[PDB]
């Protein structure tokens, strides 16, 4: 069997104390198979049991309120697609409205961060989800993280 | 009408060269009117993307000039620009930010200019600027989608389009 691991990021600044649950919860699939693992406190992610015959195979790495990304990955044994310096970069801001994400970043996205703007962690409307950088405020900031990747497709990775 | 719209119009749709047209866009009767995305397409050979108030080149970041709504600083307006004039799109984005306050006090803002476009004449061939689908806006309607003061997409407005700007056809008055 083949085992592929490797480091999962962002691209944004946020509080160092909020590293692990930045890092943590991206979701990696072996695309045609049920083997799945979800990233841990440093982004670190490890999928073993890959069939050895599958030589090609693509990882499908998504988190809710991100925009998903596929990754093809040729080889066999013990593999590695990134390392902890160099991460994986995963870019905040396709933003689910009713548990639905349309694969694009817009301003769609930008105005459902828009329906909780000036709440914070505490108040009865602040969603978590939506306070993009988990800094306790939804806000400019978050809505400036959807704007950096404004128009983006899966492909634009 | 009465009837919503979303409308981008010329000043005028014939012209020498060097001429700048200028493309207003405007919303009518847009309930609870809080924002846009447009994408509007140009043929970048026949005419030039051009700030009428800058007087400067459109850039990829330029948002265009001219807004009479959404204007009032209270909730939070956010301009976007992401044009690609090389390959004549425009694609820009505007909105309040802080929609429920624009909510609570009630006073709407559903006619108005959203923005205008100089489109500086380069050569004298019949062409067309129009809103247009993008791939990057999935399930907008012809390039455009607007939203209301609860943050929701707005459906059920019509789509006007400027007339040809037929400068290949400009023959002396008989
Ligand atoms: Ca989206
Ligand atoms: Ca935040």
């Amino acid at each position: 069997k083949t085992t592929v691991s490797g480091y999962i990021s962002v691209d944004f600044d946020y509080p160092p104390e909020s590293e692990s649950k930045i890092k943590s919860g991206f979701n990696v699939k072996v695309a045609g198979t049920e083997l799945s693992t979800k990233t841990d406190e440093k982004g670190y992610f490890e999928i073993s049991g890959i069939p050895g015959d599958m030589r090609e195979f693509t990882l499908e790495i998504s988190k809710r309120n991100y925009l998903k990304r596929n990754v093809t990955v040729n080889g066999t044994g013990k593999l590695v697609v990134s390392t902890e310096d160099n991460p994986l970069i995963l870019w905040a801001g396709d933003v689910e409205r009713k548990g639905v994400q349309d694969n694009a970043i817009n301003m769609v996205d930008v105005m459902e961060i828009s329906k909780v703007f000036g709440t914070r962690a505490g108040d009865e409307e602040y969603v978590a989800e939506l306070d993009l950088n988990m800094d306790g405020a939804i806000n400019l900031f978050d809505i400036a993280i959807v704007i950096r990747h404004f128009n983006a497709l899966p492909s634009r990775y | 009408d009465k009837a919503s719209s979303i409308e981008l119009k010329f000043d005028r749709n014939k012209g020498e060269v060097g001429d700048i047209l200028i493309g207003t866009v405007r919303i009518n009767n847009i309930k609870n009117f809080a924002g846009f995305q447009v994408n509007i397409v140009y043929d970048p050979k026949v005419l030039m993307a051009v700030d009428p108030e800058t007087g400067k080149e459109f850039t990829s970041s330029t948002f265009p000039p001219g807004r009479t709504v959404l204007k009032n600083n209270a909730y939070g307006p956010i301009q976007i620009a992401d044009n690609d004039p090389e390959k004549g799109i425009l694609n820009f984005a505007l909105a309040y930010s802080y929609i429920a306050g624009y909510k609570e006090t009630g006073v709407t803002e559903e006619s108005g200019i959203i923005a205008k476009i100089g489109f500086k004449i380069l050569q004298k061939k019949s062409t067309a600027v129009k809103f247009q689908d993008t791939l990057s806006m999935p399930g907008a309607i012809l390039g455009t989608q607007l939203f209301d003061w609860d943050g929701e997409v707005i459906t059920g407005y019509e789509v006007i389009q400027p007339d040809v700007l037929s400068l290949g056809d400009e023959p002396y008055e008989v």
